[PDB]
């Protein structure tokens, strides 16, 4: 009970310092990641059928 | 002869 | 097809041999879901079936049960003296709130033997008048049964050269924080009783694991109606059993799965009920106050009138913890489940 | 005094949110507004691998992404070839009720527990004939629940004792434990630099824990029922949730914020896994009504369907280099997808 | 198309034959059709063919369906005061339609009664053995052995010429007084398609008889033993009085071509009760959809689902 609730303070308090960065400039992140590596995606562009490796 | 001309 | 392809090939086709047999040897096992409530004597329940089935306890069998026998009678002591803060009662004797503290100091995993400033703490508490009257309201407080049976058996656990006889095993309890198995091969089927009463986590995560199995065995003891238990808001433990029993039915999981409904304790219900009343805990009950039957049959339609579906047939024993036919019975129920499920198929009936 | 120490924490609590609320300039969705969509996703079941006798409730890709790893509740951890269809090895466990599986990176390990609160570790190489059990880890008081190999001597597991744990393998004694949930863990998931990994929990609430100082970082608490699947972003900044709201979140590690959600009126059923494709464009989740679905992880709307199975859909995993989604069910079937 | 004489050409020639025969024949075909063709439907969405009891259950339906395909060449072929138009090749088939289908609904419904007896008076033993590949290889075997049982109709029968009338049948001919090959036909309908059959499935459903009495007391618990005894009787008389007509004609004309029997007069009445015998042996096909089927609980409530689809 007691020492329950000073635990949970402490991790609240501790939770709290971390500074946080707008979500436009990581959402800009996600976008510049997904980009930069979408050629090498196999799933989203299909891959020619000499070069999958499932099915011949 | 007997003819048997039943289906069966 | 190159040299390594063969070799991948006949792996695999060793492992296919190895699964064909393992699919041949599984059609003879049966998973039966072992359900206790708590209270009941779920473990010399399945003991006792052991016991009759064959099998047997040998001496090196018997000495890993010896370290459990001595912590068991700690506990059995420790709940009483926990009882006596609770309840309001104190001692009798001034010497015995000294011994009460060194029980509460014993580690019950650190036990490993029996000491002799353990023997006196309790026996001398046991001696104690204020003990013995929390013994007596055992219905309140959770307590062993079998503490009784122990602590006038103190002698000889006592002794260094003690061998825990066939009685004290069956009585010691294992803790388990999962799933155990029980394998019981009556030669025809090979029955897995799973037991699941102690894994104390969400079940809703974990019950559709068993949504296949045959049947559904409830343990309930019949000496429930009276203990009200004081850790939570004074509520009927028979309550809480059937609340258990009506959640379990109601899964659409065991839609297609019977129920075992073994009534435990049958023995002692017809001890307690000539100083206690059933009315005065279920009002609805109209019977001679007097009788041991007419309870038994009152309290076996209280649980079969939580089924609602009308087609899940619950096949229902009375057991009184030294009953030679719980294995037969359960053979007898299982194999009717199966009957019936091939005249379903067969649209006969 | 106690009423002094939760009103701090409602304090705390408030101080939370209000530092959110500012910084959530504009959704993902606006920013994504004027984007390429992905389109129709067309998927076909290249392979089908049997074998095993009952449920299937997990499955693991090997790092060579062609080797994965499943468990039944038969009693049976099967290792399959996928481009040959080859069974490698067939190890039967001590207990049937497995909920979790686990392949090394090195390849020479494989994991697996469950219902028996004990995590097997079987070494695969250099055993002549059968396999063995190289470990047995055990001190969790709850049915194990996911373990995933930090290494070839330090895995993290989650059990239903509502704890994580750090073990090493070569002593077999936990070396942290990470206690700050309130419910059952379900779901684990490893960062890719391996020094972060998430829970989710059966108290609706992420949390992201560091390996080596073992404490909790951030509390995400997005959902409203419990959270069945977690998984990385492949940046490591971000990571999505699924739950048994039918709902799947997307959190963002240093925006502390749930960006997007991925639902549908028509589905109403739990969500069982959920996984990312190597670029992270799409976000594929297994569902409770037999099949799974593909969404675009930037515009949260459905590219595609995984019908094929007439049980629920289990376990889902995608290959390291991206070539192939294995998914399992309940059918006792597995099925590769490209 | 050979020229032979007919012995006795007036026997079966009755007006009353060629038009009240093609109807009952056209009726039976139709119930058939929406029966049984009902039936494979619910096994093969519903049930999933999961179970041994699918597979039997399916077969069944199978032989009943074929054999009424092949019954409108019959009914017009009767209509036309028995007048063969469809050359030798359809007799050729028609007739090994009727026989082989025959002998496997009779064949079929021995193994139900086998394996029915399997599953009730042993539950627990029957588990080992009563696998999904052991039924796949008894269905292949029944359906082998039928065909060998209705070789000798494929080989026989033949289109000839009644110098007498002028009138195209195609028929068997008894051309000896012996003629021991043709009568070997008559002889395995009667032995290998009645005796045999109806021995092991009155015996397997006496044993089943006594488990369910002993079963239903030991329980004593609600028991319906109205129901599942009614059907035990009516599954085994209807079988027993739907067969026996035929059977008993199908010796009388055995004894007429050995030459045992010789007068017309009630060579007459054989070829009359022929047409008849088989229009109510067909009422198995038209009515184990019924018995076999919708009496149970189970596909109740799948056509009540088939019903709300409309
Ligand atoms: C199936 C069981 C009940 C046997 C049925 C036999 C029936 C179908 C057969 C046998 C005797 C046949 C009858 C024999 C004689 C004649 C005289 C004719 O001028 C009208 C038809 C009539 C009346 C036939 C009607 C059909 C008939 C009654
Ligand atoms: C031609 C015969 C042999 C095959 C087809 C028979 C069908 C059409 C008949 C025979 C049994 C009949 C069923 C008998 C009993 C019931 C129960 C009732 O609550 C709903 C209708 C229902 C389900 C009937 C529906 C129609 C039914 C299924
Ligand atoms: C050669 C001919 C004359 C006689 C043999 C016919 C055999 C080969 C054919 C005819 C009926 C067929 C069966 C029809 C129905 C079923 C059930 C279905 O689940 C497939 C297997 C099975 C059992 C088929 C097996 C092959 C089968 C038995
Ligand atoms: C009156 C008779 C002709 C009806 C048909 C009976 C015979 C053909 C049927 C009834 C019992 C059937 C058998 C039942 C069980 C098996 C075991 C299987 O491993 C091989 C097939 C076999 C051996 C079946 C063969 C066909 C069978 C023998
Ligand atoms: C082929 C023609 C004659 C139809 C014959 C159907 C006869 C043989 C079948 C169909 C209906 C069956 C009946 C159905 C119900 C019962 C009730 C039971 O308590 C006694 C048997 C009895 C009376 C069955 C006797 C046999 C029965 C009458
Ligand atoms: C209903 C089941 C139990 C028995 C049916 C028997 C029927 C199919 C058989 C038995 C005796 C047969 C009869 C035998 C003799 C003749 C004389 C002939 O000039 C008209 C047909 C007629 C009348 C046959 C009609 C069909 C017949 C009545
Ligand atoms: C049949 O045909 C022959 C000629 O081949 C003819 O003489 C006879 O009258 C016809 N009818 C009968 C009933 O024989």
């Amino acid at each position: 009970s007691i020492a329950q609730a000073r635990k949970l303070v402490e991790q609240l308090k501790m939770e709290a310092n971390i500074d946080r960065i707008k979500v436009s400039k990581a959402a800009a992140d996600l976008m510049a990641y997904c980009e930069a590596h979408a050629k090498e995606d196999p799933l989203l562009t299909p891959v020619p059928a000499s070069e999958n490796p499932f099915r011949e | 002869g007997r003819v048997y001309i039943h289906p069966f | 097809l190159s040299e390594e392809a063969k070799e991948a090939r006949r792996i695999n086709d060793e492992i296919e041999r190895q699964l064909r047999r393992d699919k041949r040897d599984a059609r003879r096992e049966l998973k039966l879901l072992l359900l206790g409530t708590g209270e009941s004597g779920k473990s010399t329940f399945i003991k006792q079936m052991r016991i009759i089935h064959g099998s047997g306890y040998s001496d090196e069998d018997k000495r890993g049960f010896t370290k459990l026998v001595y912590q068991n009678i700690f506990t059995a002591m420790q709940a009483m003296i926990r009882a006596m803060d609770t309840l309001k009662i104190p001692y009798k004797y001034e010497h015995n709130k000294a011994h009460a503290q060194l029980v509460r100091e014993v580690d019950v995993e650190k036990v490993s033997a029996f000491e002799n400033p353990y023997v006196d703490a309790i026996k001398s508490l046991w001696n104690d008048p204020g003990i013995q009257e929390c013994y007596d309201r055992r219905r309140e407080y959770q307590l062993s049964d079998s503490t009784k049976y122990y602590l006038n058996d103190l002698d000889r656990v006592a002794d260094p050269a003690y061998l825990p006889t066939q009685q004290d095993v069956l009585r010691v309890q294992v803790p388990t924080t999962g799933i155990i198995e029980y394998p019981f091969d009556l030669q025809s089927v090979i029955f897995r009783m799973v037991d699941v009463g102690g894994l104390r986590s969400e079940r809703r995560k974990w019950i559709h694991c068993f949504e296949n199995v045959t049947s559904i065995m409830f343990l309930v003891a019949l000496s429930e109606y009276d203990q009200v238990l004081v850790e939570s808001d004074n509520e009927n433990r028979m309550e809480e059993s059937k609340a258990l029993f009506r959640t379990i039915i109601t899964y659409p999981w065991f839609q297609n799965s019977s129920v075992i409904l073994f009534l435990n304790k049958k023995d002692l219900l017809e001890e307690k009920i000539m100083y206690s009343h059933l009315v005065d805990y279920f009002p609805e009950y109209d019977g001679p106050q007097r009788d041991a039957q007419a309870a038994r049959e009152f309290i076996l339609k209280m649980f079969v009138d939580l089924n609602p579906d009308s087609d899940k047939i619950i096949y229902s024993h009375f057991t009184c913890a030294t009953d030679t036919e719980n294995i037969r019975f359960v053979f007898a129920a299982v194999k009717d489940t199966i009957l019936q499920l091939n005249l379903k198929e067969y649209n006969l009936v | 005094e106690l009423d002094q120490l939760r009103q701090e924490a409602e304090q705390l609590k408030n101080q939370i949110r209000d530092a959110r609320k500012a910084c959530a300039d504009a959704t993902l969705s606006q920013i994504t507004n004027n984007i390429d969509p992905v389109g129709r996703i067309q998927m076909r079941t290249r392979r089908t691998l049997r074998g095993h006798l009952a449920k299937i409730y997990a499955m693991h890709w090997g790092t060579d992404s062609r080797l994965l790893v499943s468990a039944s509740q038969d009693g049976k951890l099967i290792i399959w070839d996928s481009y040959t269809t080859n069974k490698v090895h067939a190890i039967p466990l001590r207990s049937s009720w497995v909920m979790t599986c686990a392949y090394a990176p090195s390849g020479n390990y494989v994991a697996c527990g469950g219902l028996d609160n004990i995590c097997s570790i079987y070494n695969l190489k250099t055993r002549e004939g059968n396999v063995r059990v190289s470990r047995e880890l055990a001190g969790h008081t709850g049915y194990l629940s996911c373990c995933r190999f930090l290494d070839d001597n330090q895995i993290v597991t989650s059990s239903g004792d509502t704890t994580c744990a750090l073990w090493d393998i070569e002593t077999g004694q936990q070396t942290t434990t990470f206690t700050g949930h309130t419910g059952d863990v379900m779901s684990l998931s490893l960062a890719p630099d391996t020094r972060l990994f998430v829970s989710g929990a059966c108290d609706a609430s992420a949390k992201l824990w560091d390996v080596r100082e073992g404490m909790c970082r951030q509390t995400f608490t997005g959902h409203e029922s419990d959270i069945n699947a977690i998984c990385f972003f492949p940046n490591g900044n971000a990571f999505a949730t699924g739950s048994d709201d039918a709902t799947c979140r997307l959190f963002d590690l240093r925006a502390d914020q749930e960006l997007m959600t991925y639902s549908h009126d028509n589905i109403i059923c739990g969500i069982t896994s959920v996984s990312f494709s190597k670029s992270g464009r799409l976000l594929l989740a297994g569902y409770d009504d037999f099949n799974c679905n593909v969404w675009d992880a930037l515009k949260a709307d459905r590219a595609g369907v995984l019908a094929g199975h007439d049980n629920r859909v289990s376990c889902l995993g995608v290959t390291d280099d991206g070539m192939a989604v294995a998914t399992g069910s309940w059918d006792s079937f597995l099925k590769i997808w490209n | 198309i050979k020229r032979i004489q007919d012995d006795c050409p007036k026997a079966g020639r009755h007006n009353y034959i060629f038009v009240m025969i093609p109807t009952l024949y056209s009726i039976i075909f139709v119930v058939g059709i929406f029966g049984n063709s009902l039936v494979v439907i619910v096994i093969y969405f519903y049930m999933k063919l999961k179970t041994v009891a699918s597979v039997f259950l399916l077969n069944l339906a199978l032989a009943d369906l074929c054999a009424l395909l092949t019954l409108p060449l019959w009914a017009v072929y009767t209509a036309m005061e028995y007048r063969w138009p469809f050359g030798n090749y359809l007799c050729k088939i028609a007739s090994a339609s009727v026989s082989f289908n025959l002998y496997a609904s009779v064949f079929l419904l021995t193994c139900l009664s086998i394996d029915r007896y399997l599953a009730i008076v042993h539950p627990m033993k029957s588990r080992l053995r009563r696998t999904m590949l052991v039924a796949k290889v008894t269905c292949i075997i029944i359906w082998l052995l039928a065909g060998l049982a209705s070789l000798p109709a494929i080989i026989h029968r033949n289109v000839f010429f009644i110098e007498n009338t002028n009138i195209t049948v195609c028929a068997f001919h008894y051309e000896s007084q012996n003629s021991t090959l043709p009568i070997g036909l008559g002889l395995t309908k009667n032995i290998l398609g009645f005796l045999f059959p109806f021995l092991i499935i009155l015996t397997s459903y006496t044993l089943i008889w006594k488990a369910l009495k002993k079963a239903y007391e030991i329980q004593k618990n609600k028991p319906r033993n109205d129901d599942i005894f009614k059907i035990i009787m009516a599954i085994v008389l209807f079988f027993f009085f739907s067969w026996i007509p035929h059977q008993i004609f199908t010796f009388l004309d055995v004894l007429i071509q050995l030459g045992i029997i010789r007068d017309c007069r009630i060579a007459d009445i054989v070829d009359t009760a022929m047409p008849i015998t088989i229009c109510i042996a067909y009422f198995n096909a038209c009515l184990n959809p019924l018995f076999y089927g919708f009496l149970g609980k189970k596909f109740k409530r799948y056509f009540l689902q088939l019903l709300k689809y409309i």
